[PDB]
Formats: structure tokens, C-alpha cells, sequence
């Protein structure tokens, strides 16, 4: 969740 | 690695700010992988003034807005340029800093990020830095260390008066010696090594490595279908005495269990009979001795037995008296085969005899045997990889210095083994290892290769024991060896 | 088999075109079974001018329209009639041929079909044929060989300078000696034998066979419910010495583990004590010797022990000195029971004594022992099945020539064993086998039958070992034998 | 296909012996796949004198030695050359033949291979050939037919007085019309089509095909993400009457369930109200009629409604009286849109009006409607694919002649549908189909494409019904349509 | 798939 | 079993 | 494998 929103 | 950061900046051209950013986000990603979703947690980041602390500032900034609470306790006097830049960003992004540590501050946080000192630590920690480390260690919070736990000397693994006990340590480029040797390896907890942008050529240049599964897999000798026992070599093991009748059997089977074609023991009568009654696959030659021990009277018989073999192991349970000394030294002087020299063979060894030998040798002492051999204290030699390097180089040999982390060196290349557990802290585990090395040499691996593969597998077999490790014995270990080999592939 | 193609054409009346078609489609069906749906793949078929290449042309034609791409590189000068017919069809169906090999052509294909030479190869491969084979072996493509991998001599298994390494080989009618013996058995990869229309009577006429599961199942002796130990026979094993105290124990238990009712060892004192301390089911008779070895002084005692038994095994760990020679030869001369002769009994054997014996014998040498016995080099005797045939015939015996493929012959019938793995390449595996043969004879199988069943099961037990094969030892093998027997049924 | 065997021999150069061998072994391999291991079974092969019987001789020869028992009953007078060759081989391989059929001979066999007649059968079977076929059909043995069950006419599917009922039929190259149409499709049992070496170009040249999953998958229109209802077209359905208020609803939802964007019905008031009360997604326009039926008074209103649409379906439940006739014929004459013409629209159709129309049409009669339309008996038109071809060609239309095998033709290309089951033998299933075709046209498929995909899916949805097929109704079928579509992909 | 369509 | 021994 | 050795 820190690096990416999907 | 200090030279590696330097070259990557100064000759490759990577801004040091970029290395620092990449280090900090690695730490964030490692914590996510270990703790799961981070939004639930409150973080206390403890920053010194050096680049370790800078890395901390990057962590802290990156957590802003995404997690429940963040706070930096900054504990230095001055900041390096990159630490300063990042302190500046953390503050601009709206992050809170304080410069005083209150004992009760551990109360309001779940995770302590330890960015106090890294590989940039000389000399003992005292004063407030110590107090704060002692507080964190008593707190029961989850601890993540940046690079090395603050207070470990990254070149030796020694605790500099006091040091942080981490649950997770995130280091950069390569593991450092400090993570690999005790006590430091204990304080590191779970270790992740992050790629932060160093050129791969530099990473690989590193002269000292940890033995890995991959390395050992690619060294295992081939098993060509059209083979017979002679394809896989012959070992002679010269061992045992009327006092120590078990050692020969465990060394012998160490050799067989790694795939050696033929193993012969030479053991004083009737103790030779013990081996074949336990393992009738072994050949166990009776040596007629005067009083239960090898002596010069058995020299000729043993050289004769050694003509038909590829490697000779000597030492386990020989006893240590004058007649054994004469025999071992005259034997090693005349034997023109590879020697694996263990236990009592080491205790009586004249090291002048290792220099004059044309053929290669592996010595496999524990620290007590290494101490007596070079005439130093156990404390001077334990985990002393440079001393081990000097000795292998001066004596043209491979040295395997046994301990919970074992060091294998030939003077040029040094390797560290991290497999195993306290189940091997029991007599006879050493005997099995001696046999494994000799067997691997018999199968055509060099002394250094044979030693690398053996210490790895010997430890890995221990970890495969089903029950509590403390109940492991050498006979069960022998049984687990081929499982280790299979699991390797 | 050359005579088999001939008879099927010339006396049964099957057009040779029909045999060739059936061969080619077999190859297509074998590839489907191994690769799954073929429409995804690109095929490069390499055809010589003989009938092997003809088979290739049939494969190539059959793949036209169904697969992604096909290309034939034709490498001969002239074509045989059937090859020509099929080249003609391939071309009419719209297939592309070229006559020049470009190194880079392996680039555009996934499967290489090797139809360059078959059983029609005399003498060494050189020039372009070699170059192209070396290219294919370096390519990492999937390789399917038609009949035998090009460059194997189908009568010996020898590599004629160079040879194709196949993932799959499809042969016709029967396996050829070349697939069965090394190095050829290694280069064959997975072997399928296709029925291409030969009359069954001809297929079965073949004088030399591979030992199969089915064959061994039907030879296993019955276990009638109303039985006692004497129903299953008695073995005497004459073995061991002060140097080699293990061998007797492993032979003894080999006999018991195959279902023998009673096994007695005769072993010099006190080494006889080793056996019963490991396996107290054995009877181990102390022989009083002068210096640790059997001699003529023990002749009468051993003939006496052999009156109450059905078979005698002799040799393992006897040592090889003059007094052992006198004893073994006088013993075999007088013993009027079946003998199984192994190891040191073979090293000291006077072969005149095998001719004059009325009772039968099995000899079980490895190639080094076979070499010394007939006074040839290891290289002359290894995999030399005709030499083994001559010797069994001249000496009225069964010969079991041990190796990764073992040959069992009585001079009329010759069998090949293909079970086992490199775990048996360790001292003492041979001892277990000797015991298995003697036990099976004791239970009423003929010497040839006992030998066939034993080599098969001995190898199959090795394959059942749970861990890496290289860690297998004779004592674990003994434990796996009854699993092998159960899995046979 | 007769021309295909001929061209493959005479212009491609494949020996006819090779085609015959490939056919025979196909049959052997098909039986293995269906019966498992064949060694357990006893085979009775029944051979005529033609090439079908030759194929039998190949089967019989191939089974020799491998199975329990084989016997050939040869029932011809003369043998063709290839049959003779193969009779000759069977005999040389040691096979037994007899020329007399004993009723009791079915007793001693498990499998009857029927190689009596193939596609080489003209005129009715009588005499012994019939007797023997009647015996086999009463026997309860497993029956495998070579090519087509003996007694089916391979061009029509008709039983020539009497015919073999097979459990398995193995045919070559392509399915023949006889396997596809009833009664022949029933007598074929499970049909395998073997590749026996015909060039692929010839196989594909075949002018008439079975609709397959693969064909239908590649015709399904795309569903671009950026779409709206107009992307997927508009249908107008002109249907229903005071007598038949259900038909409109089932046609309407047929269109919607295949992915059409908008469907409008035009149905006499108040019967139009029925549709939206069951499916309020439909638009159902009240038409004001004099007495419950469409007439010329509704002509202008319907042309008006048809300007905003892509396709018009007409016919289901319109009733068949003079005023409906006037209306349907004047409407079709003026409508310049694609028409799908079903049911009562067909009963009143003036076929002169189909010729003069510039726009395309699909007619979808069952045999009773086709009979009345062309003024022939049901028996003359049922399964009459050449009559259907002539009619589509003469009237510039696609004809979909409904039955358990449905024929779809445009005069050049003819397709056969084999999906479905007896659950569709219930009123209203036809109505659903009409809607599916119109919907598929609305989405941009041609009339022939729309018809092909629809008959396939309509039948496949029926097979997906969970309970006994006989309880299937049109409303459940509508529900299963999208499952059919999903299962297609 | 090579030998049979079903 | 008809086509192949393995 | 890109970011971490373990
Ligand atoms: N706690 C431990 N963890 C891992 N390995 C150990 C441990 N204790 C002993 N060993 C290994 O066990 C063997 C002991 O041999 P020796 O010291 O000759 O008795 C050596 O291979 C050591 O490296
Ligand atoms: N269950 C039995 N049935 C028949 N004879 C037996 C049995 N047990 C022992 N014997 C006899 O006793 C002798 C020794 O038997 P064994 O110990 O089975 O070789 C043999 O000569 C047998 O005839
Ligand atoms: N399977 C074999 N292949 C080749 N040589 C063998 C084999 N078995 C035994 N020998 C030879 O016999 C001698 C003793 O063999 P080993 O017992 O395998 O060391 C060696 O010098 C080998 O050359
Ligand atoms: N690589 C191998 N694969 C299969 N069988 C083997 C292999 N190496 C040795 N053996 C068998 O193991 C036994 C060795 O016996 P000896 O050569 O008397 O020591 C014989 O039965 C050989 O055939
Ligand atoms: N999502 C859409 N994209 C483009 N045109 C649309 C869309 N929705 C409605 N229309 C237009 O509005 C009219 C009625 O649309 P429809 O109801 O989809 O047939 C058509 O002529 C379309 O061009
Ligand atoms: N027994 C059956 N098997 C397969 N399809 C059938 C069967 N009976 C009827 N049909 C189909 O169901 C529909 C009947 O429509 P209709 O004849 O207009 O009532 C047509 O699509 C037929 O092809
Ligand atoms: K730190
Ligand atoms: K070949
Ligand atoms: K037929």
C-alpha cells in the first residue's frame, strides 16, 4: 500500500 | 563498502542524495513486508548526525501522512550535509523533531527505527546515547535498525559497550562483517540487504562473502550415470585410540554420506571393530599398537595404506601424547596426498611441517585448538578472520575455523558460514565435518571448495532435525545429510 | 533387427514404404505425447540420405500444415529409394528443403528432429556432419532422434567421434544395444519403442533382452502359506577377514531380505561377532585362523558346513593372498553345491577349476575383476557382452558383469539391467547383490533366473531411497529391498 | 472425398497401400482410446471385398499377437487390389479367415469390427449381408465401424434397408454427410475423424462443414469497452396476435440475451402488454388492429418503426389469414432492411417478393414450413441439403432449415449444426432462435454468420440445462444462453 | 490433436 | 500399449 | 529479488 495505489 | 559509496558517487556520478533516498525507502519497504500495512502503527525514529541519521530522516519523511504518528528524536550535535538536507525536507513536509529524549516517550509509539549510528561508529558508546539504547532494549517495542544496529562495530561484530537489539535490520549493497559474526549477528535480528543503486561490478568485487545455497548448489560434483565407486574417490581416515573409539566411525560415515566411493579407516585394534559393527559398509583396518595409540611403529603401515587413496583425514580421537606427535608429524611430512587435519592431529602439529609439504592441507580447528596452535588466547583468535587469513597464507593451506559462524579461508578468499544451530554443540559433530571435507576432496573438489560445501551442508543438516535441536546427536546428523543435499536441489 | 526389416519385407511381403511411413508417424505421435499439442512449435528436421533420413522426410511431411513451421536440411549426397520417394512427397506436399546448414538456423526453430544417421552408421563422424551435431548439442533446443541418436554405434553404445544428445529417442521394434549401453544410453534421453508392423514372432525371436518388471514379477518364487524356513532354502556365506569385517554382514542380509529361510556365515574369529551384533537373526560361525584369513587349514571345516546348505557364496572381504588362493581353489574344486563367486574369490580364481566343477556357479565381477580374470584391459571388457558370452559358455557358468548397465549371460541368453543409480557406486553394494543371488538360488531359481531377478531388484531398491542418491549406503539399501519386492507386485 | 483419395494418390503420389495402412492403424488407436488396453478382448472383423474391407484386413493384421483372439469373416466374392494385398498380409502374419458366418459365432468374441461396406455402397442391402447385420445389432457386443456404419449411404444419412448400429465409428479425413444427418448420425455412435495423410489443402477445400466451437468463437462480435447500446444495434420484432401472445416475448429476449443493444416489439394491443410485464427491459409497442391480427392498416406504422432499426424479425405468432398475408408481403416488399422471416411469415410468403428485395433475408423454416413453401412433401425436403442450397441461391437468401441437425446455407457455403437435444422439441424454442439471429445481425454479423453462431449457441444452451432435457422450456433456455456464450470462451 | 478430430 | 513400449 | 537479498 505504501508504494502503489491499484 | 565505504569505498563503494565513494566510488559510486565520485567516479560513477550518482548524487549522494540519491543513494540516501534509495536507502531510506528500502527501509520503508522492508518494514511493510515485515509488519504488513503500516498505517496502523506509530513510529519513533532516532537519528544521529551522520549519514545513518540522514537515512532516518528519509524514512521519517516518507512515513508522513501515511502512518498514524511519526516523531524524530535527533540526538547528534552537528549534521553532515546529506543528513542536513534531509532534516530540512522532513521539516518542510511538516514532520515533528525534538532533541530531548524522555524515558516515557517509548510509551506512545509502536515501532522504534534506530538510525543513531551505522558503519560510521568508532569507540565505545557512553552517556545519553547508551541510556537511550538501554531504554529501547527494555521497551519491548519492535525495533528496525538502519544499516547495522547502533553499537555494533561493522568490521568485527563486537558490541561497543552497548548496542541495539533489532527485530529487523536493513543494510545496503552487501551484508557487513558485523551482521555475520557474533554477538552482532544476534543483535541484527532478521537481515535484509537492499540494492540502493551501486553498480553491480562494485558489489561483486567484495573479497569476502557469505556461503549461500546458490553457491553450494553450483559446487556440488556431478553424478554421471556411467560411474563406479572409483569415480567418486577413496578416503583414508587415520583415527581413534583406546580412549576414543567413536570418532573414526563418525568421520568415516561423514565421507560416505556425501557420496564418496570408498572409505577406509585405520584404527588401533580392537577399537577398529566398533566401526564395522555399527556401519559394515566401512572398511576398518586394525592397527597393532603397543598401548592403544598410534606411534612411529605404525608409520610405514599408514603410508602404505595411503598410496591407494585420494585424500587422508587424520586426528579425531588420536589422543595427544609424545608418540602420537612423532607419528603425526613424520606422517604428514612424508604423505604426498591432500591431508585434512583435525582435532588431536592439530594439537600435536608442528607448523614447519605444513610449509615444507608440497601437497595441500585443510586444517579444521575450533578456537581452543586455534589458540594453542598459534599460541594466543581464545579471545584473540575467536572470530578473528584476518588472523585466519594470515595463517592460511603463511602455511599454504585452507583454514576452517569452527564456530556458530565458521570462517573458511585460503588467504585470498574468505567465506562465512551461517547455517547450523546449537545441536552441533556436542562432541562428535566436528568428526562428521572432517569426513565430509575429505569426501568432497576425494570427489575432485579443491580444498577450499570441499570446505565451503561441507560447512554449509553440515549446518543445514542440523536444521533439518525434526525435534528440539538440543537433542541432536552426530548419528542423527549423519542420517540428515542426504536430505540436506536433496534440499539443496 | 536389420534382418528383421529384411524378412518383414522380403518374406512377409510388407512394402518397405509402409514400414517407413509407420516409423515416421510413430515419431510424430511420440513428440505429441512428450511435448503436448505440436501446433505451437517450429521444427527443423535434419535428414541424411539413408533410410533414417527417409523416416525424417515422413515426419516432416506429416507436420506440414499442422505446426507453425517446418524445414528440412538435407545433408546427404545420394538418397536411397525409400528416402527418395519420401523426399518427393515432402516436396509435393509443399515442404521446404535446403542443402546448406547455416549456424544461425537453430535460431528460428524450437525442435530439432535428428534423422541424420541411424543403425546404418559405420565409422567416425567428421567434417560438416560433426560440425552440425556440435551445433545442435550447443543449441539448447529440444532434440528428438529417429531410431538412435546420430553418432551412436547401435551395436555397442559407443560414440563415433561425436554424437547427438537427444531429449527423446523413438526407436522401432526393439531397443537396440546402443540405447542400452553407455555412453549411448545417456545420449538417448527418454526412449520410446514403437511397433511399426513387424510380425510379433520376429520381434520375440531376438536373442538379447532388457530385464523388465514383468519378467521379474513372473520369476519371483511363490510363498506357499504352509511353509517353514527349510522351504525357502539355506545359504552359507564364506567371507571376511581381519581387514574386512563388514562384507559378511551385508551379504548375509542380502540373502535374508530376499526371503531365504536360513543364512549361515563362516567368518574368522572374532570378526564373526560383528555380524550378530548388528543382525542377530544371522548365524555367524567363528573360523579359527592363523593370521585373520582363511587358509587350507579351514578347508575341512567349510566343506562340513556346506553339506547342510543349498548354495554357497564366497569371496567378499576374504583378502587376496596365497593362502586364500589355495583355500578358495581347493574349496570350489571339492564343493558339490552351486557357488556364487564374488570379489576376492574371483581375484584368486583358477578358471580351470570352473570347467572341472559338475555343480553350477555364478561369477559376479566388476570390470576391474573381469579384466584381471581374463587378462585384458578394463577398456576391452567393459560393456563387452560378446566377451561375457564367450566366457560363460567356455566355463559353463553364469556371468554377471556389474556396471551402470549390468550384463547377465549364460552363453546362450543375454540380459541387460537398467535399474539403479549412482548411489550404488559405493563399497558394499556389491556385497548385498552376492547375497541376493545366493538367496534366490536357495529358494529354487536357476542361477540365471536368480541373477536376473537380483540385479533388477538391487537397482530398483536404490531408486526407492527417499533422499539424494549420493547419500545411499548398503545398510539403507538392505532396508529398501522388501519395498522393491512389494512394488514389483 | 472420393476425389480426395484419388488426387492424393494420382497427383500427390501417395501409394494407396499407405493410405490403407494409415486408415487401419487409426482404427486400432481409436479402439485403444475407447476400450483401454486391448489385450483382454477377442475381435471379430467382418470384411467385404472393397477398400473398406481392406481397411479391416489391416486392423485384423495389426491386432495379431497383441490381443486375445482375432478372426476375419470375409463376406465378399472378389477383392479389390488393395483389399487383396492386405488379405495376403493377414494370412502371412498367421491370421485366420473364414467365409461362412455362423449365427453363434458372435458368442466367442467381445468386439465386432464392421468393415463390410463404406462410402462404396450403392442400393439396398439384402440376403446374407442383411442377416449378418441384423445378427450383430441383436448381439449386444461392442461395435466399431470402419468409415461409416455399413448400410448408411454416406451422401444422405439414409439407411439402405438395414444398417449397423456402432458404438464407435472411425472415419478418415473429414466427417461425411452420412455421419451428420439422421438416421445415420444416430447409427455412427461416437465419431472420430482420423488424419490418414491427405494434404491439408485438400481437406480444407471441402465445400460443406460442421459448425464447431472454434468456428463460432472466432465469429462472436467484439465488445469494445467504450460502447453504448447503439454500438450493439437495434432490432424490431413484428409478431404476435390475439391467439399467440407469447411468441414476441421469447423472440425479443432471444435478441437481448445475445448482446443486442435495443429490442422493440410491435404486437397487437393489449397482447403487447404481456411482454413488458414479463421482461420490462423490452420495448413493446401496441399496434391497434381490427380483430387481433396485423393487416395492411398497420403497414405504414410498421415501416415507420423500422426506419430507426438495423434488422427486422417477422412471423412468430402472427397467425395465417389473408389480411396477415397481404401485410407480410407488402411489408417485405417495401422494407429496405435485413429481414429474418420465421413461422407464419413463411406460411404466407410470396417467394417472388424475396427475389425483388434488394436487402438481405434469412428464412428459418422447419420441414413442414419448408414443404409448404416449395410445395413438396415433408419427406422430400427433410435433410435435403441440395434443395436448401438451390432455394437459397435462387432467392438470394440464407436458409436455415431446422431439425435435430440444422442446415444453414446461402447457396455457396453449407453448414451443419449438431448441438442441441430433444428439449428444444417444444413450442417456442424456434421463437428464441429467430431473435438470436436478428440480434446477431444487428451487431454487424452477416446473415450467414449470424445464423451459424445462433443455431450453434441455441443448441449448446439446451445442453447446459441441469435437469432432464425433456423438461426444458424456452424460458429456461433464454436463461442458459449467456452461459453458453461464456463457455464458448 | 494430430491423429484425431472429435 | 499397442504403439509404444516405454 | 530486485530490491532485496534475504
Ligand atoms: N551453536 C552452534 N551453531 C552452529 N554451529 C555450531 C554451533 N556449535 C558448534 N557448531 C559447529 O559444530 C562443529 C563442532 O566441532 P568441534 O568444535 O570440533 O567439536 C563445528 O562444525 C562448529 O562450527
Ligand atoms: N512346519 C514344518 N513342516 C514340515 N517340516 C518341518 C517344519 N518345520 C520343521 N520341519 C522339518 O524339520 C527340519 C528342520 O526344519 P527347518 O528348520 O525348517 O529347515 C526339516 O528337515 C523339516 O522337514
Ligand atoms: N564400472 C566400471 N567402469 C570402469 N572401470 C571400473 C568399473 N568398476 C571397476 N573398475 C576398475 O576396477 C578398478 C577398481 O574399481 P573401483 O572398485 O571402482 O575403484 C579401477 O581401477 C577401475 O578402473
Ligand atoms: N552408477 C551406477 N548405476 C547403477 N548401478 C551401479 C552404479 N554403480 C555401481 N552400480 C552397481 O552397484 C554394484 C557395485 O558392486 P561392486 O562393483 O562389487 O562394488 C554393482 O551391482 C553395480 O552394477
Ligand atoms: N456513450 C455514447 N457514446 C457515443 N454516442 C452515444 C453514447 N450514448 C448515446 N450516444 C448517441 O446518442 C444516440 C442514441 O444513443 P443509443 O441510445 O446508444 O442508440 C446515438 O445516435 C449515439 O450517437
Ligand atoms: N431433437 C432435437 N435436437 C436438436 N434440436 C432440436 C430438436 N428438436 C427441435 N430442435 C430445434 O429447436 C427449434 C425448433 O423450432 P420450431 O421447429 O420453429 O418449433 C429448432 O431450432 C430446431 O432445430
Ligand atoms: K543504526
Ligand atoms: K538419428
Ligand atoms: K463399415
Amino acid at each position: 500500500a505504501w508504494l502503489f495505489e491499484a | 563498502m565505504k569505498e563503494i559509496d565513494e566510488l559510486t558517487i565520485k567516479e560513477y556520478g550518482v548524487d549522494s542524495r540519491i543513494l540516501m533516498e534509495r536507502a531510506g525507502i528500502s527501509v520503508v519497504l522492508a518494514m511493510e513486508e515485515e509488519l504488513g500495512n503500516l498505517s496502523d502503527y506509530r513510529f519513533l525514529v532516532l537519528c544521529g548526525g551522520g549519514n545513518n541519521g540522514g537515512d532516518g530522516f528519509v524514512v521519517a519523511r516518507n512515513l508522513l501522512g501515511v502512518v498514524k504518528d511519526v516523531l524524530v528524536v535527533f540526538l547528534g550535535k552537528k549534521k553532515t550535509p546529506d543528513c542536513e538536507y534531509n532534516y530540512g525536507l522532513y521539516k518542510k513536509f511538516g514532520g515533528k523533531v525534538v532533541e530531548q529524549f524522555e524515558p516515557s516517550i517509548l510509551n506512545e509509539f509502536d515501532v522504534v527505527v534506530d538510525a543513531i549510528f551505522g558503519t560510521g561508529l568508532r569507540g565505545e558508546i557512553t552517556g545519553e546515547y547508551a541510556e537511550i539504547i538501554n531504554l529501547v532494549n527494555k521497551s519491548g517495542k519492535v525495533v528496525v535498525s538502519v544499516d547495522v544496529p547502533s553499537g555494533i562495530d561493522s568490521n568485527t561484530g563486537k558490541v561497543l559497550r552497548t548496542a541495539v537489539k533489532a527485530d529487523l535490520t536493513v543494510t545496503f549493497g552487501v551484508p557487513k562483517i558485523g551482521h555475520i559474526l557474533f554477538p552482532g549477528r544476534d543483535l541484527t535480528g532478521k537481515l535484509k540487504v537492499a540494492n540502493i543503486g551501486h553498480p553491480v561490478h562494485l558489489i561483486n568485487s567484495i573479497n569476502r562473502y557469505v556461503i549461500t545455497r546458490e553457491m553450494v548448489r553450483s559446487l556440488l560434483p556431478e553424478r554421471p550415470r556411467d560411474s563406479h565407486k572409483g569415480t567418486y574417490g577413496k578416503v583414508l581416515i587415520i583415527a581413534g585410540s583406546r580412549l576414543y573409539s567413536g570418532a573414526p566411525v563418525l568421520s568415516g560415515m561423514g565421507s560416505l554420506k556425501v557420496g564418496t566411493g570408498l572409505v577406509k579407516l585405520a584404527v588401533p585394534f580392537p577399537q577398529n571393530l566398533i566401526a564395522t559393527s555399527r556401519f559394515p559398509e566401512l572398511i576398518s583396518v586394525p592397527i597393532d599398537t603397543e598401548k592403544g595409540f598410534f606411534s612411529l611403529q605404525n608409520l610405514q603401515e599408514c603410508l602404505e595404506l595411503s598410496k591407494d587413496v585420494d585424500v587422508v583425514a587424520i586426528g579425531p580421537g588420536l589422543g595427544n601424547n609424545e608418540h602420537v606427535r612423532e607419528f603425526v608429524n613424520e606422517f604428514l611430512k612424508t604423505l604426498e596426498k591432500p591431508a585434512v587435519i583435525d582435532a588431536d592431529a592439530i594439537n600435536v602439529l608442528d607448523t614447519s611441517v605444513l610449509k615444507e609439504r608440497k601437497s595441500p592441507a585443510v586444517l579444521t580447528p575450533h578456537p581452543g585448538e586455534m589458540a594453542r596452535l598459534v599460541k594466543k588466547t581464545v579471545g584473540d583468535v575467536k572470530y578473528n578472520y584476518e588472523l585466519a587469513e594470515e595463517f592460511a597464507k603463511e602455511n599454504d593451506c585452507v583454514l576452517v575455523l569452527k564456530s556458530a559462524t565458521t570462517i573458511v579461508t585460503d588467504g585470498e578468499k574468505t567465506l562465512f558460514n551461517i547455517t547450523g544451530n546449537t545441536g552441533l554443540s556436542k562432541g562428535g559433530s566436528g568428526d562428521v565435518l572432517t569426513g565430509m571435507i575429505a569426501g568432497f576432496i576425494a570427489q575432485g573438489l579443491s580444498p577450499l571448495e570441499a570446505s565451503t560445501v561441507s560447512v554449509y551442508l553440515h549446518g543445514f543438516a542440523a536444521e533439518l532435525f525434526e525435534q528440539d535441536e538440543r537433542g541432536l546427536t552426530a548419528s542423527e546428523l549423519l542420517r540428515l545429510i542426504p536430505e540436506a543435499i536433496r534440499r539443496l536441489k
